[PDB]
């Protein structure tokens, strides 16, 4: 720092005195940068002040009086931006910066100022939800960030090593989500965070400070790298193998995660991250359940047929899918059907003909659950039918005993409610698992009539009127069968009933669409809508609707644990696009997807990645889709509708597809021109290199699902190139005689982005669309 | 391309005294000549940006490359190889067929009866 004030003379040469102007900017603080830096060099000269000190200069000793007055004033907040100055200009103090500490620390950590009761019992969590603003995180220095954040290291370790009744403020667990995203203090960040703060968490034992941790990774994280992505999936490993994790929301966080990233999952790191996780495969694994395995089984079969890696084998051996999937099969065996077999990569159906368990018998399975349904009433008392009915090692068989009473006196005794809280929630998704099989089976021989609208209105009673579980897992543990012709049919018809015949999850879909909005950061009272969803529908996660039938009384009153942004659509959403998969995998269930989506648009209003989502379930059913027409004409009246005014005008959709597109079917579609692909090519490439204006909106790219706007239209524009109801046979003669013959505005000299993204387009496409490149090069070549 | 860019006010005999020495110069063949002669003609068509240089463009390679020609079949066999100069010639199909968007019909057509009218 020695020939700064040289800086200083060709930078600013001058003579007069700086006035000070108004503060209330927050790139004020940037001109009052330079004041700040001499009296940190002033900071600087506390320490050995003998050795060349600087006189103050003339002009800026003006603004350095007013620094120091500002030292002398004892007022500051968000009126001006003196709160920046005083942090700004004493960061480097022993005590100077406690004066806006002070100031700082308790106005959103809530220091005891309130406690707003959250949905549940007993939830007393502190008082502030005003977090601190954009402007305000952009207007200090790096060490007061830093010092800040040592501070509140300080504060929440000896808060959640005492496991103190102060929980923390909504305004705190909202700046912490905001400062995590900066890359500048990851150094001491999330890689500061998980070596410093979270093991001296696990070590505090609080299981209170892991749920809001997992809330604000799952509902408020948007870019985490995918080294880091798998640690935190080795440490939620870690941490749900101890530390009694038999509660119902500590499995159902630790789900609604895992499934979200699972399914925030690509299709090309699946390669590099695998091997940085070869020594230890068994640990990336689900144990015990199947639905994990599964999606991830799924998360490979979507990131190989769209990558087209599978294509010149017809195996699995030599690969790196060979030892993975030797470790999926141990101690989790699971079926595959022949439909789902389809839509599978030619090396990964040859593996599927071997170790593949078959299904289990329906009569048996019918005939043990009404033997010891005969035995549930031989005799009535309450502990031998508690204990015989509730080990682990038992058949699951519950639901059916309860589906008995409540298909004839709507009554769950004493031993009911005792069996399904002693199951506990982390043997929930496998007794589920062969409940969804029962129900499968159930209505695959079920005959139709008053009974078809009784059974789903009496299953709806479990989801809000007994409140057993969150109706994502059963809809998934449905989802995942893997039945052949009818019963997959006939599974798909059950979900169909369950989201449309009962009206309360749609009314909550509804509530949460009309009142809430997916910009959270930007939304400060965010807490407040929490409240209001939560107290319009009370959420019951701990068997309480099904705690007042039991007919003797008995009541639930455990503490809630601190819940700020979980909720059942949130969580269902993963699920809601797992079913559209196994609908869209089968033929003669087309139509009802057709129905279903402008019921339950929605909820898309709230995905972290929907774009990509889209263009995998187009791209995986390329030849499941292009034979329905109507079907893929039916997919953007829905879900473009939805996110359409939270994101920006023309986010994703152009002005002719506006005009044609999601009109109705007339025998006759729109067969355009070259020049219209040459008006999405021409969307790309300045997409591609970026422009001011833009044709498409700029948004904040760190809390999207795309860090770049290039990565943002590429998607998009592979959404709508391959959408249209023509095969990919003549859309490679468009994308060719665009480029092939001669075109009108498709200028040269600079026509090398534009076959760039070409390529890019035509890579990015299925087998069919590039596979008649080979015919065409067979033409010219002869 | 330098004589139709502004000097194209001249005589025909200049223009000939440099071409036909330039083919002394490096060897050239006679087809070659006569296929860099038409290509030369349609660029200077296709090139041209819109205006008042587009019209002057075309009715440079339209009007004085007939002037040339016929001076250099006065001079000089110069009907045989004309006919594997237009064999090269007939397979530039996508640079010529950007010229048929701006022109909006076959200039071929015409061309062929312009050497016709010119015997």
């Amino acid at each position: 720092f020695l020939p700064v004030m040289k800086l200083f003379d060709l930078l600013y040469p001058e003579k007069e005195y700086i006035p000070v102007p108004d503060i209330n900017k927050p790139q004020s603080t940037h001109a009052f940068a330079m004041t700040c830096i001499w009296i940190h060099l002033n900071r600087k000269a506390q320490n050995d002040n003998s050795k060349l000190q600087i006189p103050i200069p003339h002009s800026l000793r003006l603004h350095h009086e007013f620094l120091q007055q500002s030292l002398r004033n004892k007022s500051l907040q968000m009126n001006d931006y003196k709160i920046a100055l005083l942090c700004n200009a004493y960061s480097t103090n022993s005590e100077c910066f406690t004066l806006p500490m002070g100031a700082l620390v308790e106005t959103i950590y809530g220091n005891g100022i309130m406690r707003i009761p959250l949905p549940g019992t007993n939830c007393m969590a502190s008082g502030s939800i005003t977090p601190l603003p954009m402007n305000l995180l952009d207007s200090l220095t790096v060490h007061a960030k830093m010092s800040l954040i040592h501070s509140i290291a300080t504060r929440v370790i000896k808060l959640a090593h005492a496991k103190s009744s102060v929980a923390l403020a909504p305004a705190l667990v909202e700046t912490y989500s905001r400062l995590l995203v900066y890359m500048e203090i990851e150094s001491l960040g999330i890689k500061g965070f998980i070596s410093q703060l979270l093991p001296t968490v696990f070590k505090s034992h609080a299981w209170g400070i892991l749920h809001t941790l997992l809330e604000m990774f799952s509902y408020r994280m948007h870019h985490i790298q995918p080294h880091y992505r798998v640690q935190l999936l080795s440490h939620l490993h870690t941490l749900a193998a101890v530390a009694q994790t038999n509660q119902n929301q500590l499995h159902l966080c630790v789900e609604s995660t895992a499934l979200r990233l699972i399914t925030a999952l690509g299709s090309s790191e699946v390669q590099p991250q695998f091997t940085r996780f070869l020594s230890d495969p068994k640990t990336v694994l689900s144990a015990e359940s199947e639905e994990l395995n599964r999606a991830l089984i799924l998360t490979l079969a979507r990131a190989t047929h769209v990558t087209d890696f599978f294509t010149g084998s017809d195996s699995i051996q030599g690969t790196w899918c060979k030892d993975i999937l030797q470790t999926i099969m141990s101690f989790t065996p699971h079926n595959w059907a022949s439909h789902t077999l389809s839509c599978f990569p030619g090396p990964l159906q040859a593996f599927f003909k071997q170790n593949n368990v078959p299904q289990e018998s329906r009569f048996n399975l019918k005939k043990n659950v009404e033997e010891e349904y005969r035995k549930w009433k031989s005799m009535s008392n309450e502990n031998d039918i508690i204990t015989h009915f509730s080990m682990q090692g038992s058949p699951p068989l519950f639901l059916c005993l309860l589906w008995k009473m409540l298909l004839e006196t709507d009554h769950i005794n004493q031993i009911g409610y005792r069996v399904l809280e002693r199951i506990g929630a982390r043997a929930l998704v496998a007794h589920v698992r062969t409940f969804a099989d029962f129900l499968v089976y159930e209505f695959s021989t079920s005959a139709g009539g008053q009974q078809l609208n009784k059974c789903i209105e009496i299953l709806n009673d479990m989801v809000w009127k007994y409140n057993i579980v969150t109706l994502d897992r059963l809809i998934l543990c449905l989802a995942m069968r893997s039945h052949e012709g009818n019963e997959a049919q006939v599974c798909y018809f059950i979900i169909q009933l369950l989201l449309l015949k009962p009206n309360d999850f749609r009314n909550r879909v509804s509530d949460f669409v009309k009142e809430n909005s997916p910009e959270h950061w930007l939304q400060n009272d965010w807490h407040t809508k929490h409240m209001n969803y939560h107290k319009k529908y009370p959420e019951k996660l701990y068997f309480e609707g099904l705690a007042e039938q039991v007919d003797p009384p008995v009541q639930i009153q455990s503490p809630y644990l601190p819940i700020y942004f979980g909720n059942v659509c949130l969580r269902f959403l993963p699920v809601f696009d797992i079913v559209i998969h196994r609908f869209l995998e089968l033929l003669p269930v087309s139509k009802s997807l057709e129905t279903l989506l402008d019921h339950l648009g929605g909820l898309y209003k709230f995905h972290d990645r929907p774009v990509t989502y889209l263009y995998n379930t187009l791209h995986y059913y390329e030849m499941h889709l292009r034979d329905r027409a109507f079907l893929k004409r039916k997919l953007v009246h829905a879900i473009i509708g939805s996110l359409k005014d939270n994101r920006p005008q023309g986010w994703c959709l152009s002005d002719t597809y506006l005009k044609c597109a999601m009109n109705a079917r007339e025998e006759n579609p729109w067969v355009p021109d070259d020049t219209y692909y040459c008006r999405l090519i021409g969307r790309l490439v300045d997409t591609m290199a970026g422009k001011s204006p833009g044709p498409f909106p700029n948004c904040d790219w760190r809390f999207n699902e795309f860090p770049n706007p290039a990565a943002h239209a590429l998607h998009v524009t592979c959404v709508e190139l391959m959408a249209l109801a023509v095969s990919g046979k003549e859309v490679g003669n468009a994308l060719l005689n665009v480029v092939l013959k001669s075109q009108p505005l498709v200028p040269r000299e600079n026509i090398t982005a534009w076959m760039n993204a070409i390529g890019l387009i035509i890579t990015a496409l299925p087998e069919p669309y590039w596979i008649v490149l080979h015919d065409r090069i067979v033409s010219v070549i002869s | 391309l330098l004589e139709g860019t502004m000097n194209l006010t001249g005589e025909t005999q200049s223009l000939v005294e440099q071409l036909t020495m330039v083919k002394r110069m490096q060897h050239i063949p006679t087809p070659l000549f006569v296929l860099e002669i038409w290509k030369a003609c349609f660029v200077g068509l296709i090139e041209s940006p819109e205006g008042t240089e587009e019209l002057k463009w075309t009715a440079f390679t339209f009007l004085k490359i007939p002037q040339v020609l016929v001076k250099l079949k006065k001079y000089s066999d110069f009907t045989e190889d004309v006919n594997c100069a237009f064999e090269f010639l007939l397979k530039l199909t996508p640079l010529l067929d950007k010229a048929d968007q701006r022109c909006n019909c076959d200039c071929t057509n015409f061309l062929l009866q312009e050497c016709g009218k010119q015997g």
